[PDB]
């Protein structure tokens, strides 16, 4: 089998600059028909592969010249002249000269943009969810950047651990923000022991942490 | 196709 | 236009059996050999089979040899994949793809735990789901077995401002998401904001009106 070898995996880029794409074959990709058979995807959260490139540097239709392709023999590169917000995703070249058809690992690119402070909401749990015997309660970090963010769960002001857990959106196509939802999950006993419940959330974005809280039984 | 070549 | 249409993904335990097929309409089958490739949760490409135009070729990764078999209807432009003797590992979004065209994709799920449908809680507005002039809402989606939920707002009419996270696997076993939206807090109490969630694999709809809330 012909192994494709992708570099980098990870590629961070702001929009407007370029960025490059290696991938190298273990053998030669030219076909009984004469031709060489490398094809470029890109790939969104939640969606099959949009081919973006065939037979190394020909364009499907459609898909903007800032992406061109180009090698030969083993080694071949796609280029994005400058790259923009939507182009967040995973990258991956393949072969189709052997069987059988493969492809490489992929390359995350990311999108940097500046520093945005998440705005932090949350939610008790409903009244439905309480008469089903159980509650959770939800912490909101909408709209930030860069991806790190810290959530510590408090009840009754004692620090909470093991009993949360954490959900990170991919990257937005337009604005580049990562959004994340936090559970904190009790039995509604437990939960009807306690008053206070607060998300405390550090962020780069923050000078310092910001705290969501509400008091159970109480506006 | 002409991403891939034809299988025999 | 082409058009790959994908059916018959599904719940299955180990050991068990499912078809899946493809109808493609708008693409010209005698000149582009048709292929399945999965995709596992979080990695890459993988090549399953394919069949030539010829209707007789066929070729299968060594991984799913003597368990899967290709095959295709010509006069109905169908293809299918029968897959057998499922293992865990087989658990995959299956594409049928000429590599130029791929369908939406089928995910196969192989587990020996059973399918449970989701309950759907309100996330409500309320002073502490403000900031600014801006409120967040939402749908809690709990305790559902196997992936995957969708969740639309107003039926789709409502997209701007919409996350619906990825679920996270609860130590029960059973999935867990939200879905939120941030929207004018100056529209709370005339606009109606409502979650359509699907859980296909427990036959689950549901439609719950996520209501402000002065106090909860």
């Amino acid at each position: 089998d012909v192994v494709m070898t992708q570099s980098p995996l990870s590629l961070p880029i702001t929009p407007g600059q370029p960025a490059s794409i290696s991938c190298r074959s273990s053998q030669g990709l030219v076909h009984w028909d004469g031709n060489t058979y490398l094809s470029w995807y890109q790939q969104k959260p939640g969606q099959p592969p949009r081919p973006l490139i065939y037979q190394v540097s020909n364009r499907y239709s459609g898909v903007p010249d800032r992406f061109s392709g180009s090698g030969s023999g083993t080694d071949f590169t796609l280029k994005i002249s400058r790259v923009e917000a939507e182009d967040v995703g995973v990258y991956y070249c393949g072969q189709g000269a052997h069987v059988p058809p493969t492809f490489g690992g992929g390359t995350k690119v990311e999108i940097k943009r500046t520093v945005a402070a998440p705005s932090v909401f949350i939610f008790p749990p409903s009244d439905e969810q309480l008469k089903s015997g159980t509650a959770s309660v939800v912490c909101l970090l909408n709209n930030f950047y860069p991806r790190e963010a810290k959530v510590q769960w408090k009840v009754d002001n004692a620090l909470q651990s093991g009993n949360s857990q954490e959900s990170v959106t991919e990257q937005d196509s337009k604005d580049s923000t990562y959004s994340l939802s936090s559970t904190l999950t009790l039995s509604k006993a437990d939960y009807e022991k306690h008053k206070v419940y607060a998300c405390e959330v550090t962020h780069q974005g923050l000078s310092s942490p910001v705290t969501k809280s509400f008091n159970r039984g109480e506006c | 196709a002409v991403g891939i070549g034809a299988v025999f | 236009q082409v058009q790959l249409v994908e059916s018959g993904g599904g719940l299955v335990k180990p050991g068990g059996s499912q078809r899946l097929s493809c109808v493609v309409s708008g693409l010209t089958l005698s000149t582009s050999d048709i292929h399945w490739v999965r995709q596992a949760p979080g990695k890459g490409l993988e090549w399953v089979s394919v069949i030539s135009t010829n209707g007789v070729a066929t070729y299968y990764a060594e991984s799913v040899k003597g368990r899967f078999t290709i095959s295709r209807d010509i006069a109905k432009n169908s293809f299918f994949l029968q897959m057998n003797s499922l293992r865990v590992e087989d658990t995959a979004v299956y594409y049928c793809t000429d590599f130029d065209f791929w369908g939406q994709g089928a995910l196969v799920t192989v587990s020996s735990a059973s399918t449970k449908g989701p309950s759907v809680f309100p996330l409500a507005p309320s002073s502490k789901s403000t900031s600014g002039g801006t409120a967040a809402l939402g749908c809690l989606v709990k305790d559902y077995f196997p992936e995957p939920v969708t969740v639309s707002w107003n039926s789709g009419a409502l997209t701007s401002g919409v996350h619906t996270f990825p679920a996270v696997l609860q130590s029960s076993g059973l999935y867990s998401l939200s879905s939120v939206v941030t929207v004018p807090s100056s529209s709370l109490g005339t606009q109606t904001y409502i979650c359509n969630v699907n859980h296909k694999p427990s036959n689950t709809k549901v439609d719950k009106k996520v209501e402000p809330k002065s106090c909860d």
